[PDB]
């Protein structure tokens, strides 16, 4: 996208989302970043909802492809077309963690930048263990978790525990913890504190952020109640 | 288990 | 789709339908076509419910984008980005004129299928009228026109009147008198003496395709609610 | 208006 203007692949990204044009809108979110400055945090938005949403729509299709092949395990197509869609995902991923270290997270010095960007490289690397197999699952779920780690100590260090930012952090780490790593008491353990932190810190806010910080606050709970 | 949405 | 086999691609348009992933769907049902064998009547449907799926994501973005243009209209961005989701329509809906014009419609002999192909015709122009303007409208209606006549011909001397391709036929041919040809009476009439003459032919049909028939006859009969 | 779906 490299004739058009930067400021013309932002109002375009938001033009598509609206259309629900959502691979539209990640390449124009890939463009705006290639043209090298920082981005807002409007921006920022722009750019994780586009490619969540993208991925989002390539793994629930690649479990579904899955859970017919399991099936089938119990001709070549089935696994064919998995591994179509697998490596498209993969593709997806691998764009979204290069953007990041090319380079949105070195530029990025601001609490709210880097706890964001560090939580989108820990987001990626996790829905690549989704799809991966054996020791490379090893290296791959360990470079989601160390991301996510970084993430998680600027946050407690800079950010007050109500911030929906550290909240979406510990939410997606706990998620990990539960789905990825075998570690469900480490999920329980995070989402219970990290909710209860939040609860005690309320009272500071005003209505709008109050109404930012429950809401995912009730993500942890509805997850805490399918958990426990 | 749920994780974060892109939008509120 | 050419190093794939037919028997193949059907598979994995099945497959694909199942995990919602409809451009994958129609690239592997063109590929089927271009083998150059008839389809049945299975397959038809495969390939049309891909290709409407397509388009009609395209038709709801292009929708988004025109009412935000029109209400600007009370930088050029949003007339740009329009005019690129309508370029992708265009080629969509050539995509599909082209598979039936080379050379679906020639080969096919039975009404159940020529109907059908005639029916796809009359829609694919149909959705290029949407987006028309002009003189160059004048000749796409026409185009939509034709094929639907050519269709309600043969399925008026060919099929009984609750035969579910002709319903549906009927259906989209009052759609488009109503909202394309500006001939509101033509699509409420045809929707009507559609609707009674299904209606004098259920007591002929077993439970099953009485419930085929009764499904269509209740579109018709949400139409005309909306229409009169 | 509607057109017909793919699908029943
Ligand atoms: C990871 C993360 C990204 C953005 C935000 S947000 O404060 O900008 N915000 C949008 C996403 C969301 C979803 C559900 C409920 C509230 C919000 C707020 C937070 C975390
Ligand atoms: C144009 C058209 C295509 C297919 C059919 S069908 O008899 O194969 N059939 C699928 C589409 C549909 C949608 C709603 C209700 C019933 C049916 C039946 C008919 C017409
Ligand atoms: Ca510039
Ligand atoms: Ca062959
Ligand atoms: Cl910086
Ligand atoms: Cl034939």
């Amino acid at each position: 996208m490299g004739s058009m203007e930067r400021a013309s692949l932002i109002q375009k990204a938001k033009l598509a989302e609206q259309a629900e044009r959502y691979e539209d809108m990640a390449a124009f979110m890939k463009g705006a970043v290639e043209k090298g400055e920082e981005l807002s945090c409007e921006e920022r938005n722009l750019l994780s909802v586009a490619y969540k949403n993208v991925v989002g729509g390539q793994r629930a299709a690649w479990r579904v492809l899955s859970s017919i092949e399991q099936k089938s395990n119990e001709g070549p197509e089935v696994r064919e077309y998995r591994e179509k869609v697998e490596t498209e995902l993969q593709g997806v991923c691998d764009t979204v963690l290069g953007l990041l270290d090319s380079h949105l997270i070195k530029e990025a010095g601001d609490a709210e930048s880097r706890v964001f960007y560090l939580k989108m490289k820990g987001d990626y690397y996790r829905y690549l263990a989704e799809v991966a197999t054996g020791d490379d699952k090893k290296r791959i779920i360990d470079s989601a978790r160390s991301a996510y780690q970084e993430a998680m100590d600027i946050s407690k260090k800079e950010m007050p525990p109500t911030n929906p930012i550290r909240l979406g952090l510990a939410l997606n780490f706990s998620v990990f913890h539960y789905e990825i790593a075998n570690s469900p008491e480490e999920a329980i353990s995070l989402a219970k504190t990290t909710f209860d932190e939040a609860m005690a810190d309320l009272h500071t806010l005003s209505e709008d952020s109050y109404k930012d910080s429950t809401l995912i606050m009730q993500l942890l709970r509805d997850n805490l109640t399918l958990w426990t | 288990a749920g994780s974060i949405p892109g939008r509120r």
